[PDB]
Formats: structure tokens, C-alpha cells, sequence
């Protein structure tokens, strides 16, 4: 999960419904959240943008924290 | 939906200064080419060998140039390793 790095980050916000998951990702050139959808796509996302904060946060609340 | 061809994850390797570096300077994304811009670091070593490369162990590790989304060779090298 530490062998890839964000590039560029996508210019809109994604659609809540079509996510599944997130990752984050100095050692990269730029910090970065890697959204994973639902047919399994991984997508780059700017940490500096407001709707990225707001969905990480919906789905941190998904989901019950294991133990 | 169009999440664009430039926004997935791209390769890496990791180097002794633990600053990553892209290897090749193209792969596919979301149906297109995802291009670094030119000039990048970039490491001369291909998408199939680096999917294979064992895994944390030092290799020394070709240096290019990004130029038209080709890792051009500079006939440097410095050691690299692939994360877990």
C-alpha cells in the first residue's frame, strides 16, 4: 500500500454514493487521500478540499471501529 | 463517470533519502494516458518488473528523465526498494 503516489488529484467531488473506502499516501511529493470505489477504481484526491475532509468522515462513520 | 485520466495512483520506489521516485513516466488510467510532466526523476525500470521485484530489499535502480511520457536512461543509478 506504500508503492504508489498521487499525481494529480481529481477536480470534482465524487459522488458519496460510489465510494467504498479511503486510504492516505514525507516519502511522496505530495500528501494525498486515494478514494476506493465500489467497482474497485482508486482515485486521487486533494486533502486540502473540504468534500474530501467531509467523505473521509462519512465513511470513518460507516462502519463500526473493530475491538 | 469520468474521474479523469490522470488521477490514479502511479508507481513508485523508495530511495535511501526515503523521497520516493515515479518509475516509468506512463501507465493507463480510467481508459487514457496519465503522463508526469517532463524532465520528472523517473526510474528506467518496467511496469512488469517492478509488479515482480522482491519486495524492501535494496536493487540499484536505473535513473531517467521523464521526456514525452518515456523514462529516458541518463546511465545513472542510485539504489532503490519497493514498499510493502
Amino acid at each position: 500500500t506504500s508503492t504508489t503516489c498521487c499525481y494529480r488529484f481529481i477536480n470534482k467531488k465524487i459522488p458519496k454514493q460510489r465510494l467504498e473506502s479511503y486510504r492516505r499516501t514525507s516519502h511522496c511529493p505530495r500528501e494525498a487521500v486515494i478514494f476506493k470505489t465500489k467497482l474497485d477504481k482508486e482515485i486521487c484526491a486533494d486533502p486540502t478540499q473540504k468534500w474530501v475532509q467531509d467523505f473521509m468522515k462519512h465513511l470513518d462513520k460507516k462502519t463500526q471501529t473493530p475491538k | 463517470y469520468d474521474y479523469g485520466t490522470d488521477t490514479c495512483p502511479f508507481p513508485v520506489l523508495a530511495n535511501k533519502t526515503n523521497k520516493a521516485k515515479f518509475v516509468g513516466c506512463h501507465q493507463k488510467c480510467n481508459g487514457g494516458d496519465q503522463k508526469l510532466t517532463d524532465g520528472t526523476a523517473c526510474y528506467v525500470v518496467e511496469r512488469k518488473v517492478w509488479d515482480r521485484m522482491t519486495p524492501m530489499l535494496w536493487y540499484e535502480c536505473p535513473l531517467g528523465e521523464c521526456k514525452n511520457g518515456v523514462c529516458e536512461d541518463l546511465r545513472k543509478k542510485e539504489d532503490c526498494r519497493k514498499g510493502n
